[PDB]
């Protein structure tokens, strides 16, 4: 196939053998599968809100004979729009609709029921919905929930050895962790007694909670253990063989088996006298007395003689028991095993130190370590102990309870009950005993195998299910007041818990946040992220070790490159590009299949359970065409390490080697030349970059910016693509194919583009168009391109020349040096959109009114400000300037009646006094974007606001008769069209309506039948799009929600075009970000044989010295590059004809072996690529993969085929003094970085300024005023350096001391140059508050 | 909160001085505003005080000119935010510069320990006589050299000062020029005209000399000594009397720093500092000439390489062979092949650097001879300019093992240089690895805060007010002398210290009991009759004063010239101060600092110097095979050479079978005793 109608313009060179057979999947489908399975209806209940009302649903008061029925759910359309919601700035939620459905039963009477209740929905809540990229809009912000990552619920295997405790041995412990509710876990002690830990509180021994059970200690012997078998006739003693139950023996006496002696006295133990007896068949044996006072019963045997409770279980016999209990008559008799080789003497210790033999003093003691305060009554001890341990409520197992509670416990079925059991809490119990037994393997817990992400439709689920058991609780009040409610379900159900619940969650949380929107590439590696913040997860606020370490498991999912560097380490990640997730929750990333000795085509997604115990080959191997392996031993991991292995053991392969990188890392190229943490701090540096004017897609890169651009939503793409129409900035519109199409409305797509606007990082984003017009759209094609894109390919940074090189001192470590061409050329110019509001209004002493005069200021602001209205759109502001004049009722009336009807007030009418203009702050200064103020009904008398509340009525009643025409042109020609033959004329149809008076009468049939519906249809159009626009245009005028406390808001963008600055900063994609020394004049800049002058003067010692081998491949590939768009472009200056320049451009893609499936002039030959020429004419899109990337063969093949010296080094001569440098130079072209850092941001100077009523300090930085601080690094630094008067006079005169500021200031006069000591009103801060303790000082 | 601040970034003027500010003027009249209004007052081209605020608002260029007569001597001092030291805030000169950022000098910018990253900058304006005068008649950088924490004067002359005058200073054999009659002004004409590198072998030009020897003048001399034409060039940097070219040249490297010591060791006001900074000049300039750079040919990659892996690699292919066959076990084989690994990778170094030097070859004439290598890899490494040998060892060489998690050894080496594409699962555990790294070094940084909060809270309690009590208590200086060779010589320590007797030599003269020691004194009682390394010498711990501290008993030291008096906080904040750069980075893993569990006298005790072996506090026990012990526990096992100093000394423990016990010799090197 390989259309490429899309990429045409600029087809980016692919390096690398490595072919990829699974495409780049959507790679938002975490958010978006996580959305339409949040909301969705289903028959077989899954998670989300079905899940909660099924879950809560049937609601029945107790002893009230009336229940609830859920009819579930369905969502309708919300109020606003996407777009326009954003621009409104109010949240984005559809309400929610299927009320469920009511029940009543009659009273005292089985079955009966008056009638049903079937009611209409009622609203509850708002319910916010995502957009295609995954955001969520509340208040006009871009509301991203982050990636959770936190233990999977199941039976925990921990091993929990503390190193802080001394001991220096192992204590072994396990806990079950359910979805929700109290936490149920074991704790041994050096005693060798299995402990019960419940919600922190002490640990009770199983025999009490297990007593709790109602389980009695015969049980528990017999259960946990086996009784083995001891019978007695006439004290013959006889009992069983197990040769192989144990290893050892005492023989103090011979023991015959069946006539034969099988040990003799004193004879060996060893296994030449145990298999003897062993692999032959024995069967019971008698032995001597003296074997039971060693034994220790089992089973509970009572003397039939007479009634006591001797010789109980569990207990230890005596020789003098033994008379006692042999001669009672007893049937048989149960003895423990107890030998510890393989095992332990478990639950003894807490059979003999648990108190409470009885499940009912077992549940009074529960009960009062349970609740401290009050004495357990014993009468709710049986809800508390069914509630705390085995309940549907409190337990909630969910899916990966029950699923890893069997995958543990060994079961078969999966599927299982959601609440505990008794036989499940016994298999804990006794597999925990085998673990302290020493058999066993224990779990890890960095293994992400007991580790399960969760989303926001799991979170909105926990969060909106726990609203609607707060509403369960009030309905269930409301249901037990009354004896029989019918209509039940009107005034019952409050939307305030729903609404609370998902507003308040969606609204405040740790993992909800809006997003600093820099190039699509930090929205959509901020919109995928692993977070073990919030709730769980977090094990303390810093430090920590082997949390924050790599595991193995974090190879194929998690990227281990992408981490904050900043306090927090190691928590947050980021998923692979191929990463899924499954429906438990855990993470598969692909493998391919293979079968016998070749490599099927298939892929199957593995998680770190079921990829441990396979083999998979490493990323890079030899591939033949007959499916088999090149070489013999191909290195392959099984589990926690790598080797070579045979080629029958590789089961599966990693098809691309960039599973192991994420979407931010991966469009670094040459990441295995580069080292990895200067290749982590550049991939922690691409997330900061500001959009700049010109869009330049870098001539160096990857290919997986290809998909990254068009699936961050950032560009403008088109649906069912076609002939393009119209085109313009601010819309586009495309004539869509009759290929595929909807038989009813007709009608075309229609585009509206974003003009500039203000992101949440202050940047500027737009769309621009791509195309030209009448050029045929495909399904999937980017029309226009956002901030930093260009034709739907991500540049977030500008390329510029490059040459290595000290000069003169001015690049010194990471010293950056531009120079004042790129100044000239307009390069890195970036546009900075600050938003002001001033909101005020609400007064009880009257409505605030907006502009129409500004008081006690002249007409220098009434020049800028409207009479009746705000600023000139796009106007300059500078210093305190009064963007949005507001005024204040302030004094109103007072006596000389308001001064004589506001005549000594003058033209104000308030009075005087009005502070609440903008006045907007000094040292911002820029130009206005848009005044989007406020919409409120029923207001009238605003000048405001009134050209763009026409300016939307204009616009939808332009694209909305776009379409009316298209309709109703399109039916009028099918009239010209029918009325042929029936009385056509084209000279008077080609001058007229009607169409000969409604194509006349003609043969009866199409008189009535055409003209009527011709006439039905038509004014069905046009009265029906008359409506519409109405019902739209209603829309427009009605406004949104404003806020409650003030009457009219009003909010204005402002913007500030911010270029190349001295200070600024600079930044590599391998990690090399540094300040600008100073910007050079052009002439000062060392030339070429050809007299080039060079843009950047970076420092070579960096690259040893930071261990950067990127930069080196990076600017002479870069070299290579320009030096084919050099001499194309020179091709273009000579007008050369296009098949002199084809063979050429052909020649620069299939140059080199193979490494992609790109073929020159496959398509006609004489156009796209041929353009697409004039479109590279200033540079070559090479794309390097991730590991796959260049190697200097084929670098320096190119680079020598672009006729530039192989070396990569030009002999240079100096701008200044015109000489020749020593030895030949490295030269090249990289692609550079601009930031947020510029120092018209980061540096604010200040001297004088607000203070606080607090100790009198300063707040501090951003409020213009402040030294910022030196603190008591700085205090020592002044002891350091020995100066008294620095550090006496720095504490007291600036702050604490008034009289240092005044008579400084006034010694500034004349210069008398003394500063008063002072007595600090901080140290009067701090006398003061002694004063306000009990303790009061005061000075003599 | 402080007031009047900048908060600017730092930038790097090359120019200028060593103390003055590239203050820029966006910077300036901002804060300056009251030295303008009593300026236009003063000089009278304003009227009322409104008026000469209408005058700054207005931005009349007219206030530029007086600006700048105010800007001139109106000092700027300078700090880093995260501040350590007492050298962090210094007085500078400004100067306009057109920008919104701050140039500074490089050399001081090592002093603040500040990077150009990006981190911030807190810019303060000092008031008036207290501050502006005092910053400058203390707080300057030039007047403050000296650190009083390591000692020495605290210059970094690195980066293209290092590469640039190691490119200044070198030699070359062929090449073009070969020698010059021409002496002193040689680099005019024969460096800027033609024929002449910048660099030569075997040039006859002579070079003055000087001689300070005499008292309160210079003797001059003359002489022909063979010089490249860089070292000439270097020579024309300092007038004033310098070894000339033999120790004042040498291979550009950290020596410059030495000489610059030497230089800085007469005289340490005067033309001593004053164009010192030439050495800046030129390093930068004819290292900028020089253009040095780095390439896919800078880097040589040895063949030895794939000889020293495959041979490796078979090695521990027998070591799990003998694994399965059950012969070694998991433990010994696993820290074995660590072995072969380790050694391996150490011949892949060596080969490295072997390929470094002597691959390297220059075509001319038949070629066989070829020269210095001209590698700007090799530049680095040998002139010290950064990098380090371990750090290229990454660059071709293997790149090392460990593992965060596990805290040992992985037995999945890296084979893949750097050039060469790394595997995957090598980029992972290199990820793993630098995260632990970025994770502790990040750690250090709150630690050695605290620990300066700790240690300046206890420090201070030093008035320092009385200046000699005349104490006689005073600790006996003795040498290290751990280990097969001493750490630090006694001369250092017993530097700059008062002496309440200290005897130098058998007791015949040496110093008196009221004698002051110097550099000059002590260096001649270190330098002759050097065989008593003990000498009793006063100390701070030890002063008779009962409030405060004693100069005269202390020493005398300080970053400005010697002779402190007191009020000074001296090792207070001195010492609070220089405990902060010791724990700011922790030395490899930490274990370093650690018990490392072998040493030389753990292992076999070794001598330093030839000389007789005795044994000191111990009872000498013969045994009948013909060994020697100790009879008591601790005892002393020391190295005596025939002066009588001691070389190396180490506590003998007991168990130790020697040799010979006493009465023979050893050489350097030599193992008396080995204990397991």
């Amino acid at each position: 196939m390989v259309y490429s109608y899309t990429e045409k313009k600029r087809i980016r060179k692919d390096f690398g053998k490595r072919p990829q057979v699974l495409d780049v999947p959507y790679l938002l489908s975490i958010q978006l599968d996580s959305f339409q399975k949040f909301i969705e209806q289903d028959p077989e209940g899954q998670y989300g809100l079905e899940a909660a009302f099924r879950s809560v649903f049937p609601i029945q008061s107790y002893s009230g004979n009336s229940e609830l029925q859920y009819v579930s759910y369905r969502l309708g359309e919300p109020v606003f729009d996407v777009q326009e919601c954003q621009i409104r700035g109010v949240t984005y939620s559809a309400p929610l609709r299927v009320k469920l459905r009511l029940v009543i039963y009659e009273r005292e009477a089985p079955e009966g029921t008056v009638k049903d209740i079937k009611e209409q929905e009622v609203y509850m809540g708002e319910i916010p919905l995502m957009t295609d990229n995954g955001t969520f809009v509340i208040n006009g912000t871009e509301r991203v929930i982050v990636s959770q990552l936190h233990r999977s619920p199941g039976v925990f295997f921990d091993s929990d050895k503390g190193k802080t405790h001394s001991s220096g041995k192992v204590l072994y412990n396990a806990r079950i962790i359910p979805y929700r509710g109290s936490w149920l876990d074991f704790e041994f002690d050096p005693k060798d007694n299995l402990f019960v830990r419940i919600d922190r509180r002490r640990k009770l021994p199983a025999t009490i909670i297990l007593r709790a059970l109602n389980y009695t200690t015969e049980q528990i012997l017999d259960l946990f253990f086996e009784k083995v078998i001891f019978e007695i006739r006439d004290n013959k003693l006889q009992m069983e063989l197990v040769p192989e139950r144990l290893r050892g023996e005492t023989a103090s006496f011979d023991i015959e088996a069946n006539g034969k002696v099988y040990v003799e006295k004193g004879r060996r133990i060893t296994a030449r006298h145990i298999r003897q007896l062993e692999k032959d068949d024995v069967k019971l044996i008698e032995v001597p007395v003296e074997y039971i006072a060693g034994k220790v019963v089992a089973k509970d045997y009572i003397d039939e003689s007479t009634g006591e409770l001797i010789c109980a279980a569990n207990m230890e016999l005596s020789l003098d028991l033994l008379a006692k209990l042999s001669q009672s008559g007893h049937k048989r008799i149960e003895t423990l095993f107890t030998n510890d080789l393989d095992h332990g003497p478990y639950i003894s210790e807490t059979l003999r130190v648990d108190p409470t033999n009885d499940r009912l003093s077992a549940l009074v003691e529960i009960y009062r370590m349970m609740r401290p305060g009050e004495p357990p009554t014993r009468e709710a001890a049986e809800s508390l102990f069914e509630n705390l341990f085995f309940s549907e409520d409190r337990y909630d197992l969910s899916a990966v309870g029950r699923m890893k509670f069997n995958r543990s416990l060994l079961r078969e079925e999966i599927e299982g009950s959601g609440i505990l059991s008794k036989d499940d809490i016994i298999d804990v119990m006794k597999k925990l005993i085998d673990i302290r037994n020493g058999k066993g393997e224990v779990d890890d817990i960095d293994h992400l195998g007991n580790r399960r992400i969760r989303s926001v439709g799991e979170m909105a689920e926990n969060q909106f299910r726990v609203g609607l058991v707060r509403v369960e609780r009030a309905v269930k009040e409301r249901l037990s007041l009354g004896d029989l409610d019918t209509l039940m379900p009107q005034d019952m159900i409050n939307a305030k818990p729903i609404s609370a619940a998902v507003k308040e969650f969606f609204g405040s949380s740790q993992l909800s946040q809006f997003m600093d929107q820099n190039n699509p590439l930090s929205e959509i590696t901020h919109k995928r992220r692993i977070s073990a913040l919030g709730p769980g997860g977090l094990t303390r606020e810093r430090a920590g070790f082997e949390v924050r370490d790599v595991h193995p498991t974090h190879y194929g999912r998690v990227c281990p490159i992408e981490t904050p560097e900043g306090p927090n380490i190691g928590l947050i990640n980021s998923l692979s590009v191929y990463a899924q997730t499954n429906e438990y929750g855990f993470l598969e990333t692909p493998y391919r299949k293979v079968t016998d000795g070749v490599v099927t085509d298939e892929i199957h997604y593995l998680s770190a359970i079921e990829e441990g115990n396979y083999v998979i080959a490493q990323a890079n191997s030899n591939l033949d065409e007959e499916g088999h392996f090149v070489e013999d031993l191909v290195t392959c991991r099984s589990k926690g390490e790598s080797s070579l292995f045979s080629r029958d053991q590789v089961d599966y392969m990693d098809v691309s080697t960039q599973q192991v990188v994420s979407v931010g890392a991966s469009l670094i190229p040459f990441l295995e030349h580069d080292d990895a943490n200067r290749a982590l701090m550049g991939a922690n540096m691409q997330r900061q970059a500001v959009p700049t004017l010109r869009a330049d897609k870098p001539l160096v890169g990857t290919g997986m910016e290809r998909a990254v651009a068009v699936d961050s939503g950032v560009t403008a793409v088109a649906k069912r693509g076609g002939v393009v129409q119209y085109v313009d900035a601010s819309r586009i519109v495309i004539k869509v194919n009759e290929d595929e199409m909807y038989p009813g409305e007709a009608g075309i797509d229609i585009y509206n583009l974003t003009k500039y606007t203000r992101s949440n990082q202050n940047t500027c984003i737009n769309q621009m168009p791509c195309v030209s017009l009448g050029e045929p759209v495909e399904r999937g094609d980017v029309l226009a391109d956002g901030p930093s894109t260009d034709l739907g390919e991500l540049a977030l940074g500008q390329n510029m020349r490059v040459a290595f090189m000290p000069w003169n001192g001015y690049n010194f470590e990471d010293s950056i040096l531009v120079s004042e061409r790129v100044v000239q050329e307009d390069r890195f110019t970036t546009i900075h959109i600050q938003e002001l509001a001033c909101v005020s209004r609400d007064t009880k002493l009257g409505p605030e009114e907006i502009t129409a005069d500004i008081p006690n200021v002249g007409e220098a602001a009434l020049s800028k400000l409207d009479e009746s209205g705000i600023v000139y759109i796009g106007a300059e502001v500078t210093g305190g300037d009064i963007l949005v004049g507001k005024v204040t009722p302030k004094g109103e009336t007072q006596l000389t009646p308001e001064e004589k009807l506001l005549r000594a007030i003058f033209g104000e009418k308030a009075s005087d006094v009005k502070d609440s203009s903008l006045r907007v702050p000094n040292g911002v200064s820029g130009t206005v974007i848009d005044v989007q103020v406020f919409t409120r009904d029923g207001v009238e008398k605003d000048k405001r606001a009134l050209e763009i509340e026409e300016m939307q009525l204009k616009q939808a009643k332009k694209d909305l008769s776009e379409e009316l025409q298209i309709l109703e042109a399109g039916l009028f020609s099918r009239i010209r069209a029918v009325l042929v033959a029936g009385g056509v004329e084209a000279e008077k149809l080609d001058k007229l309506p009607r169409d000969r008076w409604l194509e006349l009468g003609l043969t009866d049939e199409e008189k009535q039948n055409q003209l009527e519906q011709l006439a039905e249809q038509y004014d069905e159009l046009k009265h029906e799009f008359e409506k519409k626009l109405e019902a739209k245009r209603r829309k427009i005028t009605q406004g949104d929600d404003l806020a409650p406390g003030v009457l009219k808001i009003v909010k204005v963008y402002l913007a500030v075009k911010r270029r190349i600055q001295p200070g600024d900063k600079m930044a590599g994609r391998h990690g090399n970000k540094g300040v600008i020394s100073k910007i050079n004049p052009i002439e000062d800049m060392p030339y070429d044989e050809n007299g080039t002058p060079v843009d950047i003067v970076l420092n070579p010692l960096g690259v040893p010295s930071r261990m950067n081998i990127g930069q080196i491949l990076e600017t002479h590939l870069g070299m290579a590059a320009k030096g084919i768009g050099d001499k194309i472009n020179a091709m273009l200056k000579q007008q050369q004809e296009v098949a002199k320049l084809r063979e050429f451009i052909q020649r620069a893609y299939d140059l080199g072996a193979d490494v992609r499936q790109k073929v020159d002039l496959s398509t006609f030959s004489d156009e796209e690529v041929m353009r697409l020429a004039e479109n590279l004419r200033k540079g070559m899109p090479i794309a390097t993969p991730v590991f796959d990337g260049a190697k200097e063969a084929e670098i320096k093949e190119l680079l020598k085929l672009g006729d530039l010296p192989t070396s990569g080094q030009i002999r240079l001569y100096d701008g200044r003094t015109g000489e020749q440098f020593e030895r030949p130079v490295t030269v090249g072209y990289m692609y550079m970085l601009k930031l947020n850092h510029l120092v018209d941001d980061k540096m604010h100077a200040r001297s004088t300024g607000s203070y606080s009523l607090v100790t009198q300090q300063p707040l501090g930085g951003k409020a213009q005023f402040g030294g910022q601080r030196f603190g008591e690094m700085e205090v020592w630094a002044l002891e350091a350096y020995g100066a008294a008067y620095t550090l006496q006079e720095m504490l007291t005169v600036k702050s604490d001391d008034v009289n240092g500021r005044t008579k400084m200031y006034k010694n500034i006069v004349d210069g008398n140059h003394q500063m008063e000591p002072g007595m600090p009103e901080s140290f009067n801060v701090l006398l003061k508050e002694i004063r306000s303790l009990g303790i009061n000082i005061e000075l003599e | 909160r402080v007031d009047y601040s900048g908060r600017s970034v730092i930038t790097v003027g090359p120019y200028l001085r060593l103390h003055q500010c590239g203050l820029p003027k966006k910077m300036a009249l901002e804060l300056f505003k009251p030295f303008i209004y009593g300026k236009l007052e003063l000089r009278g081209l304003a009227t009322t005080i409104k008026a000469a605020k209408k005058m700054v608002e207005r931005e009349e260029a007219v206030v530029w000119d007086i600006l700048d007569e105010v800007i001139r001597e109106h000092p700027v001092l300078l700090n880093r935010a995260p501040t350590l030291h007492r050298l962090g805030i210094q007085a500078f000169e400004p100067v306009l510069i057109e920008g919104k950022a701050i140039q500074l000098h490089p050399l001081v910018c090592a002093a603040y320990n500040a990077d150009f990253d990006g981190d911030q900058m807190a810019v303060h304006v000092p008031l008036t006589l207290e501050a502006q005068l005092e910053a400058r008649a203390l707080m300057m950088s030039t007047n403050n050299i000296l650190s009083p924490a390591n000692g020495e004067p605290i210059i970094v002359p690195s980066q293209d000062v290092v590469l640039g005058l190691y490119y200044m200073t070198r030699d070359c054999v062929n090449a073009k020029g070969e020698g010059m009659v021409l002496t002193g002004p040689k680099e005019a004409e024969r460096l800027y005209r033609s024929g002449l590198a910048s660099l030569h072998a075997r040039v006859k030009v002579r070079i003055t000399e000087y001689e300070k020897d005499a008292n309160g003048e210079l003797v001059a001399k003359t002489s022909l000594k063979d010089t490249t034409v860089g070292r000439a060039i270097l020579w024309m940097i300092v007038p004033k009397g310098l070894p000339y070219s033999i120790v004042n040249q040498a291979l550009g490297k950290k020596a410059i720093s030495k000489m610059l010591n030497t230089c800085y060791r007469i005289l340490g006001l005067k033309p001593t500092v004053i164009f010192a900074d030439q050495i800046m000049y030129t390093g930068f300039a004819y290292a900028a000439r020089s253009g040095a750079s780095v390439g896919i040919d800078d880097m040589v990659i040895p063949e030895k390489k794939h000889e020293i892996i495959s041979e490796a690699e078979a090695e521990v292919a027998e070591i799990q062979e003998q694994f399965q066959s059950g012969l070694v076990t998991a433990g010994e084989r696993y820290n074995k092949v660590i072995d072969i690994w380790a050694a391996a990778n150490d011949r892949v170094s060596k080969a490295m650097m072997d390929n470094l030097q002597t691959e390297t070859v220059i075509n001319r004439d038949g070629q066989e001879e070829k020269q210095v290598s001209f590698n700007s890899i090799y530049m680095m490494a040998d002139s010290g300019a950064r990098g380090s040998a371990a750090q290229i060892r990454q660059l071709a060489g293997m790149r090392g093992l460990m593992a965060k998690p596990d805290g040992s050894i992985i037995e999945t080496p890296i084979t893949a240089n750097f050039r060469e594409g790394l595997n995957v699962l090598q980029y992972f555990i290199s990820t793993h690895g630098a995260r632990k790294g970025l994770a502790d070094t990040a750690l250090k940084t709150a630690n050695s805060g605290y620990l300066t909060r700790r240690l300046v809270d206890v420090a201070q309690d030093l008035v320092v007010t009385e200046d000699d009590c005349g104490t006689h208590e005073g600790i006996m200086m003795t040498p290290v002398i751990e280990g097969g060779d001493v750490k630090e010589p006694l001369r250092d320590r017993v530097l700059g210290r008062v002496t309440a007797e200290d005897v130098l030599k058998p007791g015949t003269a040496d110093i008196l009991v009221p004698r002051n020691t110097l550099l000059h004194e002590q260096w001649c009682d270190l330098l002759e009759e050097n065989s008593v390394d003990a000498v009793k010498v006063r100390s701070v711990v030890s002063c008779d004063t009962d409030f405060g501290v004693c100069a005269h008993c202390y020493g005398r030291d300080l970053a400005r010239g010697h002779i402190i008096n007191k009020g000074e906080a001296i090792g207070v904040i001195a010492a609070q101060s220089i405990g902060e750069p010791g724990t700011q980075l922790t030395m490899r893993t930490f274990h370093i600092g650690g018990a490392a569990s072998r040493a030389a006298a753990e292992s076999s005790i070794q001598v330093k110097n030839k000389g007789s072996i005795k044994l000191s506090n111990v009872k000498s026990v013969v045994n009948s095979s013909g060994k020697l012990v100790i009879t008591s526990r601790n005892t002393e096992l020391k190295l005596i050479d025939e002066f009588g100093r001691t070389k190396e000394s180490y506590k003998v423990p007991y168990g130790a079978v020697l040799a010979k016990g006493d009465g023979e010799q050893v050489a350097g090197g030599e193992t008396v005793a080995n204990w397991d």
